[PDB]
């Protein structure tokens, strides 16, 4: 099966460089060749440019060839960003485009990482704190309870939150992020679970926000 | 160097209709051997973008039948011959013919079904963070159609003007609803000042405006 796997989000100050992983599983380098885009929240995508993961021969879009680096390790590839400036903010994707010996590079791509969002920024990384959101009768609807986690004060963004270590995930809402006036970031995850097995199932809330290496599993209780 | 224009921009969908969607290239996108390297990605709020159509109107098996793709040289279209939940998302052209590949500004599908009442819940401050120093009251709104609702904070039959943040979701891929967070923030010494905090909500599949409200005690 097909699998593109990316590195982390990252932070890093304006002037320092970023280096993006992709690990690739599901099939070979010799007929498939490796894409890197990106994306702005409000833009559309702009592409970088593509290596061969075998002799590492690379192309580059001129918007990045002065500062961009295509590598590859194994199954691994790497696409490090220099000199990084306020726009350069946006997440960024691998992609593979299938490769002909005859006719060479199809002009496609079948397959997508999830992508690694990373910031740039030259304030200081702040882990978040997590508050529980206990389910009570001003929670129960049609005998169904509403629970969560209220992730507050950190930055930047993003933080990623699973439930019950990913043995949960039917009901769940994690709300988009909003900024304070702190200037620091605030969400909320919620879940949905049967009212009849508050006393009987255990409710975890498990945040993790790399950018800062911060990992906190919340208890929920009623 | 080669650019991509979408027609439609935003397009409101109703369920079990059709819809099209236009890409026009500032160049022929013919290629060598009369390939036309031309593709439509799918990217459903909060994942990666997934191909559905290549070379025009090639579709890989697993990419439903309802989706074509036509045109030529500068001038294509995908269509869905009936629109359904899990279309939602922000559409792509993209090609393939030259470098640097291009895309377009893409097609926000945006999927209409009937409406729904929200699921309005709350919660009061945990323990941990009154500790802090800083409360947080949470009010939460589940599943509802239209996106449109009013979140109002009363603190004791006093409607609120500058305390609290808002958050929506993307239309789910299931039920093509909307979800809502409200939080309401005060110092400890603020929070201990009221008793009664509520929050009142308006949406059109609510005949009266549904109030939760716990007071403190
Ligand atoms: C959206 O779909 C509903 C369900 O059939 C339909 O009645 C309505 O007219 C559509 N659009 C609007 C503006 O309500």
């Amino acid at each position: 099966q097909v699998q593109l796997v990316q590195s982390g989000a990252e932070v890093k100050k304006p002037g320092a460089s970023v280096k993006v992983s992709c690990h690739a599983s599901g099939f070979r380098f010799t007929d498939h060749y490796i894409n890197w885009l990106r994306q702005a929240p409000g833009q559309e995508f702009e592409w970088i440019g593509w290596i061969n993961p075998g002799n590492s021969v690379t192309h580059y879009a001129q918007k990045f060839q002065a500062r961009v680096t295509m590598t590859r390790f194994g199954s691994t590839i790497y696409m490090e960003l220099n000199r990084l400036r306020s726009d350069d903010t946006a997440v960024y994707y691998c992609a593979r485009e299938p490769y002909d010996f005859h006719s060479g590079l199809e002009g496609s791509l079948d397959y997508w990482g999830q992508g690694t969002l990373v910031t740039v920024s030259g304030a200081s990384t702040k882990g978040p704190s997590v508050f529980p959101l206990a389910p009570s009768s001003k929670s129960t609807s049609g005998g169904t309870a509403a629970l969560g986690c209220l992730v507050k004060d950190y930055f930047p963004e993003p933080v990623t939150v699973s439930w019950n270590s990913g043995a949960l995930t039917s009901g769940v809402h994690t709300f988009p992020a909003v900024l304070q006036s702190s200037g620091l970031y605030s969400l909320s995850s919620v879940v949905t679970v049967p009212s009849s097995s508050l006393g009987t199932q255990t409710y975890i809330c498990n945040v993790n926000h790399k950018p800062s290496n911060t990992k906190v599993d919340k208890r929920v209780e009623p | 160097d080669i650019v991509m224009t979408q027609s439609p921009l935003s397009l409101p969908v109703t369920l079990g209709q059709p819809a099209s969607i236009s890409c026009r290239s500032s160049q022929s996108l013919v290629h060598n051997y009369g390939n036309t390297y031309l593709n439509w990605f799918q990217q459903r709020p909060g994942q990666s973008p997934r191909r559905l159509i290549y070379k025009v109107s090639g579709r890989d098996s697993g990419v439903p039948d309802r989706f074509s793709g036509g045109g030529s040289g500068t001038d294509f279209t995908l269509k869905i011959s009936s629109v359904e939940a899990e279309d939602v998302g922000v559409y792509y052209c993209m090609q393939g013919t030259h470098w640097p590949r291009t895309f377009g500004q893409g097609t926000k599908l945006e999927i209409n079904r009937t409406v729904a009442a929200p699921s309005v819940f709350i919660f009061p401050p945990s323990d941990e963070q009154l500790k802090s120093g800083t409360a947080s009251v949470v009010c939460l709104l589940n599943n509802f159609y239209p996106r449109e609702a009013k979140v109002q904070w009363k603190v004791d039959n006093a409607l609120q003007s500058g305390n609290s943040q808002e958050s929506v979701t993307e239309q789910d891929s299931k039920d093509s609803t909307y979800s809502l967070s409200s939080t309401l923030t005060l110092s400890k010494a603020d929070y201990e000042k009221h008793k009664v905090y509520a929050c009142e909500v308006t949406h059109q599949g609510l005949s009266s405006p549904v109030t939760k409200s716990f007071n403190r005690g």
